[PDB]
């Protein structure tokens, strides 16, 4: 098959509005934030950050036999189911800086890594040695734990992607998994809490 | 009138 | 039935532009605000910027099905949604979250977007003990009470409120208001939500 | 007929891109502004930001239905209807619609569209601190339809202007007048009808 | 023919992505700016924000209708028409269109499009407080169509450019000249026609 | 063939979501930035306007031009366009111009949008003689080196032919050089053009 055929078949079988759960198991979604910059810190306790949101999951409906065929293609996200991830504590809509294409592997793995600019409420100590910490909580907006699980990947240089020209420097980036039940809603919602410890240079 | 309420004002142009 | 079938059946029979009234009863809509943050109180201008989850529920029996899945996530463009507005808003509601609702097998729809919005509100005593109160008035923009009724839900406690805000919630109360004018035999309804809050120190 | 049937019939007959003129008479459009708030007044770089309900009504017989055994009104998304191409000739920002974009349609074909709009204008703010205050003039008419195609008229609805206005604003409304006008520019050989709305306001104290 | 018929026929025959060239002649586009306001001058950054009506005309004879008992003109959404891909070559912001995106089609196939546009330019504002003032240079032509495909011409000075200008601006217009030119770049083998608009303005005081 | 026929045929054969690789060779994309302005220097972000001259070929678009026009303007929504991104940008690219490309009868496509964008750069020496330098890295977001190659065009220090005379800044030098980057996120190499804009405040 050529790329055209694969892309054509993906549009025929892919259901962008249908979570690809397989045997009533959750779709396992992994999330990892790579920080590129910290801009417009405000004393209002708000910060503006740029980060690559590495997101992966599997959708076996998209798989194809890679005999001759490519092993991977780039596909517009409007042709795929994508997890309805939100930063629960964001105070602005995520602004996607990059082309909205995901990578689909022949086995049905999907890799989506947008560059995102977003504003958060967090505690700005920023001029001290130990610095400030910004907590970003990411999970499914509408899918509880039997439908979507959310996990960090295992870490490698938190500062690798970080602008050397920023006024700030990264002290450390940590991940915690959480599973939360609110009184609004009888099921548990998974999130990943990412802690960005940073300070002014 | 009922002019003060948006819905009412839609249903009964004042 | 699988999720694909449910979603397919919803698109047949769901009429996004038609209020799903049953036997000439109103669509009973319940609306409840959970405050997440208070961002830019302005003592000069009497304006406040708030973030809140707008818990909204109603029923559309035409969507019902069913042992096999009991709920699905559906994009709101496939559903009728009530034309609720905050009558005293001074900015467009900014939806922070994926625009998906939950549909239950009995035809209940649950839509809970995170919204950032600015209101004209009395901020005078925000630094005092008893604090300031911001009233947010919500009802249908075009529908009177025989088409859409609006009621507060029963729970008030800042479970969802950011601990990093400059402000704290003293109390949140919800009252329904219902007027009949002599011009017109039908009743006009809104929900008034009172956010009593103050600066921490 | 039920609401579904009415809405279905509206989609069949309604032509959103076709002015519903009757026997080549103008479509009579009425416009009324209800002011809700005045935000970000700027005494330097003149300029005011206002929020207002733009009550707009007209008739479109193509929408009509028999309501003898049917509902007498429905709410319909504006993308299913012809709406007048109104513009504030002196606006300096795009109108931002705050409210659901639905119009109310009566069985006889009367249509009411009343969005809440936030918009910035160039306006005379000198004197906003004084007793007589400042006046902001907003000119509203059709962008492309001259007087043989669209007539524009203010509504009679006089002094109730404070009822709609936020009591928490830094400003208060002294008076609102709405006057009909008919303008010809050299760009364009026909006359365009407008409503000039004069918002007389001041800072409180 | 009624408006509905004409609009229907325009959708059938009009090719929005196809320049309506005749016999491999350029499509003659005429472009003329009417300045409405000058906002947000910045003496630090040498940037100015202007609002202008961009009066634009050209012809597409395929759209004509010769029938009796028919309108002389209709209003049509621009997404149903080929429109020239005009750009201000030296703009530093995206053009913001303030008005309904409708053009007029005349029965002879003339198309008249006049959007109100807000846009920021780089210009030397040092002398804005002086007698002779500052000048803002705006170059407008087709982005992708060189001179064999689109010609661009100003219309002749009929009015004073101040006719449309807000009396509430902090600035006043000293002079506006709109002159035809041709640009070439090393990117591109062919010449592109433009209108160069010089807006000479100053602060009132 | 008239323009209508060409445009019609382009819609029939063009697959906007399919990279037009030939026999699993990379699509060779050439990219060159022409700087128009430098706008809002901040003591560490700068705002630039540039024309992004981009060319590549898609043989599926080709037509016989012996008795027909040789080139047309086409909306980019009808074409595959490379998914180019400035890897180090801190704002979304704002496209200032009509989103139309030129297609030549041999299948060459030329796309040159005007873009406004903010970058993180060291502006401390902007008032000095040697000036400040802004580094912009541009390559495909999702297509590694076996799928898309990225090359500068010849003529490196880039003459400020396009540069506004009314800017507060002047261009000292522009170099546009090819590179190939591997991040730990991603096992393949991605090709880029690294553009160094050396500029300073005027006197």
């Amino acid at each position: 098959l050529d790329r055209a055929d694969i892309l054509y078949n993906i549009r025929q079988t892919s259901r962008p509005d249908v979570i690809p759960t397989q045997r009533d198991r959750p779709v396992a979604v992994s999330v990892s934030l790579k920080f590129i910059n910290i801009l417009e810190v405000n004393e209002t306790n708000e910060v503006d950050v740029v980060f690559w949101q590495q997101t992966t999951w599997s959708d076996r409906t998209l798989a194809w036999n890679s005999s001759h065929s490519p092993d991977q293609v780039s596909v517009p996200i409007s042709s795929l189911w994508v997890p309805d991830l939100a930063a629960y504590n964001a105070i602005s809509k995520p602004e996607v800086l990059t082309p909205q294409l995901a990578r689909v592997v022949s086995d049905g793995e999907v890799l989506y890594m947008p560059s995102i600019r977003q504003r958060f409420s967090c505690d700005v100590g920023v001029d001290t040695e130990s610095g400030a910490t910004c907590r970003i909580k990411i999970g499914s907006w509408t899918h509880h734990s039997r439908e979507i699980s959310v996990d960090p990947t295992t870490e490698s240089d938190d500062s690798e992607y970080f602008s050397q020209y920023s006024r700030f420097e990264i002290l450390d980036v940590t991940q915690k998994k959480n599973s939360v039940t609110y009184s609004c809603c009888p099921e548990a919602y998974e999130d990943v809490e990412v802690s960005l410890n940073f300070r002014k240079k | 009138c009922c002019a003060r309420n948006p819905a009412c004002r839609h249903n009964h142009p004042c």
